[PDB]
RNA sequence: AGUAGUAACAAG
């Protein structure tokens, strides 16, 4: 994209919760 | 006395000696090296042959 | 023998440590509340935020200054041709007569159907030119054995204060208008994606300044001053008729000459670097000058009429001043496009700072704001006492008016004022931080300071605002006396 | 809604925002009229700090001498001078244990340059004090007028072309009972006037030659140049500078190059470093103080000034200091070293133009030069003045000079006093105190960082480090210095805030129009740009935008405004012809109203080398045409060097890259001075160009190598012409004819140079 | 020419002034007189010049037929001064003469320019033929190092170029002859063609040379990028807060290439080693790592060099790995032995002690210098066996001397004369003047055997030759990086990787989403303390839940390389407990949260006793300045509550709408100490604040004074 | 007058 677009920063490491079921 | 060793040599096609000539012949087209020694000539020719 | 030294030199030689407290920090120059003081007089070159340009069209080419202003009077004829003024103010030691005869020898010669823009060297010419004022060398053995020739007590700046036209200034010159006066000339095509970069930022940062009102003021300073240098040099021996010019452009893109007035350039045998030539303005203006009379003592003040503005007849007034100026003013005027650089790089700081935290170019999210990020916004002054907060452009034009006024204003009290204010500057960062800062004497650092606030505007208002944002930070600072316990 | 600047820093820290606090597109202060009241100024306040010593008359100029030295230890806070000699002399011993061999090493290294170090070495100099004209001329001009001058008064040591053998005659010279020089005086012819004075003066300056006595030589060899400074920023009054001869500029080179030896090895010097190397320096020492903290304690930094730097240090101090690090040094190069001080320390004030006496009433205004300063009544004077001249008396000379054996006014001992000021941050700790002390120290700025236990024993630190400056005649100003916790601090106008912060606007007037030619200001004004986008923080943004600003000005500069532009010019009448007649318009350089292609990526390119390939062959070939009359006899320094002056220093060179053509011209010498002919020194000045420029005909080699050898340039010139005929002759460059010329006119040359 | 200069030099001796000059100034004295100027020296050249362009003839012209080329005036335009004002001054000319002779002069030679100013035209061709990559918004941690400013045609010491450029130029006039002149003889000759048949001036041609041959050295702020083709795009490469991939055009050096592989290899085994499996890691990183535009594999698979780190990254390649060592003039490749190194003070026979680094155990090398061949056999600090091959004087003299340094004998360390990588210092040393380290190392017999004999200090055969002299791979690799033998024997581990951080010459870039986890120190804090942000609100969230997973969330192990391996576990003991312990007693602080939470990724360690090791700082990697204080601000992470701006090493975030209104007034007290709370104020009675020793050393329910910061102390119970 | 500011310029 655009660097002054937001979607021109790569997506970030992002913490997801866990659950077993 | 260099800018006209070097001169010398540059303009007759040689070598420029490492070392300051005390003559050139410009009939030989060759420098010369000139010595006074007091003992045996033929030792101090061989020691500046070296 | 140091330890010896030590032992015996007297507990009276002292660095005297003293740890800062927010009380310990006073206001700096109190005389500039004192109302037995005069308030702090306009003393700039040009007028600013008052000046008034007659518009007229440009047809595409850059015509002679002459040209360019006879053309533009004879749009507005009735102003040009105004032979009976009304005195509205008078400066204490200015001849009205000599210069309203100057201001219509200007007309006339801008006016007439020759090249040359020379005036004769009149009676009232001379007198506003300061003619044969400097005092005659007489030989050292006469003045010695002469005892009425003494060296004269030197003139120091006047203590003043506040004046509420400076706040004016800063506030209307720090505003946006529809007009862009900026001469940028072209680059070279983008490549490199910094450079695209780059480009895509100038439209947001050079756009922002172009439009405020302070662009327009500082071109105008740059271009009379450029004019001004090359008359100095050309024409040493000859008074001569300058046009006070600007090329605006609207938001569609078309392009107008501005005549501000006209000024009077004197003999310029500028010698030495600091020899001064006189010039004399005659600037016009839609402020009445009885309205805040206190900003005007050094002006003459003529109403020549009146134009219809905005479903209004508005006045119009002839600002007119004896001034003068050296070559190192003119050359720096000539170079106060750089208030630009000084401004936009402080803010592209920013931005880019901004944008490493977020990992893309934060330009756009700053100024305007994006479907991610709210605009950036900045403290940027006080309404009723309370703290108002402005946007990323307003901040940015503020520090470019700002960085205007350090030409416009700049001398040796600014000089001292900034770099001694500087030292307390970063003792509140210390308090700020809780780094705990130390002072070895507190008062000898604000007489350094206070011998420099005088009668420069800019210090005095200067002076008053950092009082004022101190005010604000001690406020602040009781937030953080309660954190940890 | 009333804006307020400073709310700023409500968002923004100070140092984060300190470009905003330099207000560098103002005028920066000049002076008006004459320096003697500030001169005057420095005389009295040197004496005042040092009144409490030992005062008594030269026996060599009769001149009254004021000794601090191993004085009265002062009981106030004021400046003093009086600088105990053995503290000085444990601080030099204190620094020698943590560097050992290092003051004989500095004194070897200084020693060896001395004995290689050529007379021409001394051209490098600034503005020097000609003590044959009594004003100040190049280094270069003084020189020669002084080599010259010793040739009359049979003083050929210059001729050898060591630095020493020079330096012996500049000694000896004082011994000469009278010294005869080569002056300039003036003829004045009054001719007819258009002015209210009716008249004229018109002056014709002509070579003299003038003898003076001994004594009276004397005193003008140690006798220093005064004026005050113009252009300096951050004060609101202005200050004296002075000017040195140029007999000294020999021995305070090798005293300097010492101390640089010395500096270059202490861990806490911030000289002679510069720049980026500077900068790493102090963040490592920051770091290091940062770690090496005790746990549970506190590190507190000084941001330190000094005060009177100058006006309390003692040349009989650094006369023990030359001493004392030339220890295991050969009795001639410490008696060499030995010279620089003792010249200072004997050092003698020119009071410069004087005072100006006026009448309002008759508007009348005269010049009372220094001489007559006193042949008036005080009264005549204004407060300030009657109050100078009284304290003055003492210390005044007849011919209107001032004694000054206290101070350093001149400087040039920037690296000695470092090396005492590193000196007193080597102490670190007094009496075994819970407290350490380091720091930076450049010339009269320091950096103190002290670790301790809590703030309180820090300031014992502080105050302990305060004292013991004291001891060396160093004096910390309490008005501009101050203290805080490890973290921020500031530094000859470098800002630290955990890490040092850009300040772009002390780079702001070097923006500008350098001013040397339209071809090298292209270069300075890119390169400017190209560095301080490395260097100062200047983002792609405000980097494009500072191209298009340096090309307005340059435009509106050089007159040389875009060929399509309308704009009125007697060269842009030529441009617009240029514009229409080329075809390649690209290819046109901007000086030549041709299109600005510089961006962010080609900064480094010199202009002519980005448009070469776009240019017609007929510009490209009168552009650069190799003959071209614009560019003269070109030096090595001419096509790389330019003298870029920033708002915050000392006026330095900086390199360029620029393509030599028709732009890269010189402008005509400053011969335009009101009312004088300067057909005599003109004359002079064509004559020794002759004579060089024929020199560089004989030997190409001149321009880029300096020549060598003490023979005359006569004897080289003829030498190497008789061996150019001899071999054009014998290899037939030369006609029979030709050479039988040359070498009578060789014969005539062989027989006037004998 | 000659007779010209002759008949000129008469006319000038004509006048007995230049008669004076000439015979009076000596040769020497010519370099003063060139610089003579009585002129008044112009103080404001910026301000002379607009001053100056505003008058009619404001520059010099050169007295010549050229200049007479120049009319009068042009269409009314004054060019140059007139007849009748030329005298005592000299003829001047407007800028308008300029653009004349631009405009309408004489058209010159320009045959040889481009030859001349080939430095320049390079440069300019290294920007053409350049490719440009992605600009990418970051923390770029710069470092300030001397870097060389242009690329060289051939580099030289500034006497040794200036030779060249005489004999090039000026041959007559080149004086003594150098035997630089037979070293750079192709160079000459090629100079001398090339600057054959060109008009411009030689002083011209002298400067241009001296930019191709003498170096420019200076400070600047670099970052993985150090090569003069990249220094001179420095402005384009980088801010403190913005990369541009930038590849220049031109060809690159094998050394430039050699250099960066190890930097990279290097940065791959630090980040890998703190994994899971270091050897999935090492080879997903490696696989997906370029070196300027070539792939890392296909420069390890190329050059056959590099250091421990490059063959650890071969072997997981599946690259041979090359035991090759290079001692500057020396080559080296390991036959047999394993060496490890140890610095110690080892005391110089100079008289100074430097940390040298001694490498034990018993070695077997394939040296190489030339002519010369041999095997060398050295064990710790000494030199055992030595079999060399037969080659010149010049050839056997270097490596005879680089076998005794390299090996590190105690008799080359205890013959040491005057001041001088320390290491390599000392080859440089000796190499110069040898007669010195010969007479401190002793003489023995030569072998009278029939391919063995025996040579001296005279480079000729003797039977008095120096003590010792005698002249005649399937590797497998670990999950740790360790390279082992068939046999177990290990021969390589990732622990012998240097730990020197260093800037890669060419520019390295990482083909990964992950490139960012390769940053330095703090790079890593900055994205790390970032991450956690973006993040904060589930993060804390589920922290509060009583989730511990975030302890061990794979965006933390980047950081955890950049903690000091013994320290990593006991930090992560503190953390985790300090962070339990905020959320169990409901005191929690989310700046102290944000902060510690990276260090609980390791796996903990406690003291014997069970409880975690107490902590006052975290120490990171490099320099003093890389900690974090647990109960005051540092340089790296900074919480102001007056603002609720968090700054990490510069970069100011707001924590506004992302703090409890109860966590204000709540003191760090609480999050300070693991197993530790705020008790009361201040307690006079309990004496001195205690240190970390003391705070360990306490049995629970006892009291102490602790100073968070300058003027907050505060009664913490346990 | 004015510029300016510890001292000048307002031609020589």
């Amino acid at each position: 994209y655009s660097p002054t677009s937001p979607s021109y920063s790569p997506t970030s490491p992002s913490y997801s919760p866990t659950s077993p079921s | 006395a260099w800018m006209v060793q070097r001169s010398l040599a540059q303009e007759h096609g040689i070598e420029t000696p490492k070392y300051l000539a005390d003559l050139f012949d410009y009939k030989t087209k060759r420098f010369i090296e000139v010595g006074i020694t007091k003992g045996l000539a033929d030792d101090y020719f061989w020691k500046k042959k070296e | 023998a140091i330890e010896r030294n030590l032992a015996r030199m007297s507990p009276l030689v002292s660095v005297t440590p003293k740890k800062l407290t927010w009380e310990d920090l006073r206001p700096i120059g109190p005389h500039i509340y004192n109302h037995e003081l005069p308030e702090v007089p306009y003393n700039a070159f040009l007028l600013m935020s008052d000046e008034l340009g007659l518009a007229n069209m440009t047809e595409g080419k850059s015509k002679k200054p002459k040209t360019l202003a006879k053309e533009c009077l004879e749009k507005y004829s009735t102003l040009r041709d105004q032979t009976d003024p009304i005195l509205i103010m008078k400066s204490e030691k200015a001849n009205e007569n000599f210069l309203w005869k100057l201001w219509r020898d200007c007309v006339n010669t801008i006016s007439n159907e020759e090249m040359s823009n020379e005036l004769q060297k009149t009676n009232y010419a001379k007198w506003a030119t300061g003619d044969g004022l400097t005092y005659q060398k007489i030989m050292k053995e006469v003045a010695i054995d002469d005892e009425t020739m003494c060296q004269e007590e030197p003139k120091i700046p006047n203590k003043c204060r506040v004046a509420a036209w400076v706040q004016t200034e800063m506030n209307l010159l720090s505003t946006l208008t529809s007009k862009r006066a900026l001469d940028l000339p072209e680059i070279g095509p983008d490549v490199a994606p910094v450079e695209h970069v780059g480009s895509e930022r100038r439209k947001y940062f050079v756009n922002e300044i172009n439009y405020c009102k302070a662009s327009t003021v500082m071109m105008k300073y740059v271009l009379f001053h450029t004019s001004l240098l090359n008359e100095s040099n050309a024409s040493m021996g000859k008074y001569k008729v300058i046009p006070i010019t600007n090329r605006v452009v609207n938001e569609k893109g078309e392009s107008f000459d501005m005549l501000y007035g006209l000024a009077v350039k004197g003999q310029s045998h500028l010698r030495g670097d600091t020899d001064v030539v006189t010039v004399v303005t005659f600037e016009f203006s839609s402020t009445d000058p009885r309205v805040d009379s206190g900003k005007w003592p050094k002006y003459t003040v003529f109403r020549i009429g009146s134009l219809f503005v905005s479903g209004r007849e508005k006045s119009v007034y002839l600002y007119c001043r004896v001034n003068g100026t050296n070559k190192i003013q003119m050359k720096w005027g000539m170079e106060a496009r750089r208030c630009l650089l000084q401004s936009m790089q402080q803010m592209e700081a920013i931005v880019e700072q901004e944008s490493s935290i977020q990992g893309y170019d934060m330009t756009k999210a700053c100024f305007k704001g994006d479907r991610v990020n709210s605009p950036k916004t900045f403290s940027i002054g006080t309404q009723e006492g309370k703290l108002v907060k402005g946007s990323f452009g307003k901040a940015l034009r503020v520090i470019f008016t700002k960085c205007l006024m350090h030409y416009v204003f700049g001398n040796a009290q600014l000089e001292g004022f900034s770099a001694e204010s500087r030292r307390l500057l970063l003792l509140i960062q210390a308090l700020k931080d809780r780094k705990g800062p130390w002072v070895f004497d507190l008062e000898g650092m604000y007489s350094g300071i206070e011998e420099c606030i005088s009668n420069n505007p800019w210090v005095i208002q200067s002076a008053y605002w950092f009082n004022e944002w101190l005010g604000f930070e001690k406020e602040g600072s009781k937030v953080l006396e309660s954190v940890d316990e | 809604m009333n804006i307020n600047p400073y709310f700023l820093f409500i968002d923004v820290p100070i140092q984060a925002a300190i470009s905003t606090t330099f207000p560098y597109t103002g005028v920066p202060p000049y002076s008006h009229g004459t320096g003697t009241g500030y001169t005057i100024d420095t005389v009295i306040r040197t004496h005042e700090y040092s009144n409490k010593g030992k005062q008594y008359i030269s026996d060599v100029t009769g001149c009254t001498m004021v000794d601090p030295t191993n004085g009265p230890l002062p009981e106030d806070n004021e400046p003093s001078a009086y600088a105990q000699l053995d503290c000085v002399l444990e601080a030099l011993d204190r620094m020698d244990e943590e560097h050992p061999g290092l003051f004989q090493a500095a004194s070897q290294n200084a020693m060896e340059t001395l004995m290689v170090t050529t007379v021409d070495k001394l051209t490098q100099g600034r503005q020097t004090f000609d003590w044959t004209v009594c004003r100040n001329q190049p280094a270069a001009t003084a020189l020669n007028t002084t080599i010259t001058s010793f040739r009359l008064n049979d003083l050929n040591g210059a001729d050898k072309g060591g630095l020493i053998p020079f330096c012996q005659d500049i000694i000896d010279s004082l011994d000469r009972p009278e010294m005869t020089f080569f002056s300039v005086k003036n003829i004045k012819k009054k001719l007819p006037a258009k002015n209210r004075k009716g008249f004229l003066i018109k002056r014709i300056p002509m070579k003299v030659k003038d003898k003076i006595t001994k004594v009276e030589y004397i005193k003008r060899a140690l006798s220093l140049n005064t004026m005050t400074k113009d252009a300096e920023r951050g004060k609101l009054k202005r200050r004296a500078i002075a000017t040195a001869g140029i007999q000294i500029r020999g021995f305070v080179l090798v005293v300097e190059n010492l101390a640089k030896n010395i500096c270059e090895n202490l861990e806490q010097s911030g000289l002679p470093v510069g720049g980026n190397e500077k900068k790493a320096k102090l963040s490592n020492a920051v770091a290091k103080m940062l770690s090496n903290c005790p746990p549970g304690g506190i590190s507190m930094t000084v941001t330190g000034d000094n005060t009177k730097w100058n006006e309390c240090l003692n040349p009989r101090i650094f006369l023990a200091m030359t001493e004392r690090i030339t220890r295991d040094s050969p009795i001639w190069f410490r008696d060499f070293c030995s010279i620089a001080p003792v010249l200072f320390s004997n050092k003698i004030a020119r009071l410069g133009k004087g005072f100006m006496i006026t009448s309002k009433t008759k508007r009348l205004k005269a010049q009372i030069p220094c001489p007559d300063l006193f042949s008036i009544p005080l009264e005549r004077y204004n407060e300030e003045t009657r109050a100078k001249l009284k304290k003055l008396k003492p210390f005044f000379n007849e011919e209107g000079t001032a004694s000054l054996s206290p101070g350093m006014m001149m400087g040039m001992f920037n690296m000695l006093s470092t090396v005492l000021g590193v000196a007193a941050l080597g102490i670190k700790n007094i009496g075994n105190k819970e407290y350490l002390w380091d720091g930076l120290q450049s010339s009269d700025d320091f950096a103190l960082f002290v670790n301790a236990k809590d703030e309180e024993t820090c300031m014992e630190g502080i105050n302990d480090f305060y004292r013991t400056c004291k001891l060396l005649g160093i004096n910390m100003s309490k008005k501009k210095s101050y203290c805080n916790e490890t973290g921020m601090f500031e530094f000859t106008s470098m800002f630290y805030r955990d890490g040092f912060v850009s300040n772009f606007a002390m780079e702001l007037p070097s923006f500008g129009v350098a001013g040397v030619n339209e071809s090298a200001d292209m270069a300075i004004g890119m390169t400017i740009i190209k560095n301080n986008m490395i260097n100062n923080g200047m983002g792609p943004a405000t980097a494009q935008t500072a191209i298009q600003l340096f090309i307005a000005d340059y435009r509106y500069t050089y007159k040389c405004h875009r060929g399509d532009s309308k704009v009125e010019g007697k060269r842009m009448k030529i441009i617009k012809e240029l514009w229409e007649n080329t075809k390649g318009r690209d290819g046109l350089l901007v000086a030549d109203g041709g299109p600005n292609i510089y961006n962010l990526r080609n900064l480094h390119i010199p202009e002519i080398v980005l448009k070469y390939n776009l240019m017609d062959p007929e510009y490209k070939g009168r552009l650069l045409h190799p003959q071209n009359p614009f560019v003269g006899h070109l030096s090595i320094e001419g096509i790389k060097e330019a003298d870029i002056t920033p708002a915050h220093g000392p006026v330095k060179k900086m390199d360029y890259d620029a393509v030599s053509g028709t732009h890269s011209w010189r402008t005509k010498r400053n011969r335009s001075i009101l009312n004088t002919d300067q057909r005599n020194m003109i004359l002079e000045e064509q004559c020794y160009a002759k004579c060089c420029n024929l020199f560089e005909a004989c030997f190409n080699s001149a321009s880029y190598r300096k020549p060598v050898g003490q023979h005359s340039m006569l004897e080289a010139m003829a030498h190497r012409l008789r061996m150019d005929a001899r071999l054009d002759y014998e290899s037939g460059r030369m006609s029979k004819d030709d050479f039988e010329k040359a070498m009578a006119h060789l014969g005539e040359i062989g027989y006037i140079g004998s | 020419m000659t007779l010209a200069k002759i008949e000129l030099l008469k006319q000038l001796l004509r006048d007995n002034e230049a008669k004076t000059v000439l015979k009076q100034t000596t040769v020497d004295q010519y370099n003063i007189i060139r610089k003579f100027n009585t002129s008044r020296i112009e103080k404001n050249p910026s301000l002379r010049m607009k001053w100056a362009m505003c008058s009619n003839f404001p520059l010099a012209l050169t007295k010549g037929d050229m200049a007479n080329r120049i009319p009068l005036e042009y269409k009314g335009i004054q060019l140059k001064t007139n007849a009748e004002d030329i005298g005592t001054k000299g003829q001047m000319c407007s800028i308008a003469a300029v653009t004349w002779w631009n405009t309408y002069g004489p058209i010159g030679d320009t045959e040889g320019f481009e030859r001349v100013y080939e430095s320049f035209f390079l440069r300019k061709m290294r920007l053409d033929n350049a490719t440009w990559g992605r600009i990418t918004f970051g923390p770029v941690e710069r470092v300030r190092k001397r870097v060389l400013l242009n690329p060289l045609t051939k580099e030289m010491p500034p006497d040794e170029a200036s030779n060249v450029i005489m004999e090039i130029l000026f041959p007559k006039e080149a004086g003594i002859p150098r035997e630089s002149t037979w070293i750079h003889r192709e160079l000459i000759k090629e100079k001398r063609e090339k600057l054959k048949g060109t008009m411009i001036t030689p002083i011209v041609l002298a400067y241009m040379l001296e930019r191709e041959l003498v170096a420019r050295r200076r400070f600047l702020p670099v970052a993985g990028a150090t090569s003069a083709e990249f220094i001179e795009m420095l402005h384009c490469l980088q801010g403190e807060n913005w990369r541009q991939i930038y590849h220049p055009g031109g060809n690159k050096l094998t050394e430039s290439r050699s250099q960066s592989m190890i930097v990279a290899c290097r940065k791959i085994i630090r980040r890998s080693i703190v994994a899971s499996n270091p050897l999935e890691l090492a080879v997903e990183i490696a696989n997906k790592t370029v070196i300027d535009t070539e792939p890392l594999k296909s420069c390890l698979a190329a050059i056959d060099g590099g250091d421990v780190a490059c063959d650890i990254i071969r072997a997981a390649l599946g690259l041979k790995i090359r035991q090759r060592q290079r001692f500057g003039r020396l080559e080296l490749k390991r036959i047999s032995g394993r060496g490890f190194k140890n610095d110690e003070e080892i005391l110089i026979g100079n008289g100074t002690i430097q940390k040298i680094g001694i490498w034990d155990g018993e070695e077997e090398f394939h040296v190489r210098c030339g002519e010369c061949r041999g095997i060398l056999k050295k064990s710790k600090m000494k030199l055992e066996k030595l079999l060399i091959n037969s080659a010149k004087k010049e050839d056997m003299r270097d490596l005879i001397i680089l076998c005794m340094v390299f090996s590190q004998d105690t008799r080359m360390f205890q013959g040491v004369r005057g001041e001088i990588s320390p290491m390599y210092q000392l080859q440089r040393y000796f190499l110069n003047r040898s007669n010195d380290l010969f007479d401190q190392w002793g003489y023995e017999e030569s072998p009278k055997a029939s391919e063995l004999h025996g040579i001296n200090e005279s480079m000729n055969a003797s039977d008095y030759t120096l003590k010792g002299v005698v002249v005649t791979e399937k590797v497998s690799i670990t999950k740790n990086l360790s390279l082992i033998k068939r046999t177990g024997e290990v021969i390589m581990g990732a622990n012998d990787v240097s730990e020197l951080e260093s800037q890669a010459q060419l520019m390295i870039t990482y083909d990964t989403p992950k490139m960012w986890e390769m940053g330095t120190t703090k790079e890593l804090v900055q994205n790390t303390y970032q991450w956690v942000l973006k993040n904060l609100v589930t993060l804390k969230a589920q922290f509060l839940l009583g989730k511990e997973d975030m302890f061990q969330w794979d965006a933390f192990e980047a950081f955890e390389s950049i903690i000091p391996q013994k320290m990593a576990g006991q930090y992560s003991g503190f953390a985790r407990a300090v962070l339990k312990q905020m959320r169990d007693q409901e005191v929690m602080k989310t700046d102290q949260f944000i902060k510690l939470l990276p260090f609980c990724f390791s796996p903990p360690k406690l003291r014997s006793n069970g409880e975690p090791y107490q902590f006052l700082k975290l120490v990171l990697k490099g320099g003093g300045e890389n900690f974090i204080e647990v109960r005051k601000g540092s340089p790296l992470f900074s919480y102001n509550p007056q603002t609720e701006v968090l700054t990490i090493c510069g970069r100011m975030m707001s924590l506004k709408g992302k703090i409890e209104d109860e966590e204000r007034n709540r003191s760090m007290g609480n999050a300070v100490l693991a197993g530790f709370l705020v008790s009361g104020k201040y307690d006079p009675d309990l004496g001195d604040f205690k240190t970390i020793e003391e705070l360990e050393k306490l049995k629970p329910g006892e009291k102490a004074n602790i100073l968070l910061y300058q003027g907050k102390p505060v009664k913490v119970v346990k």
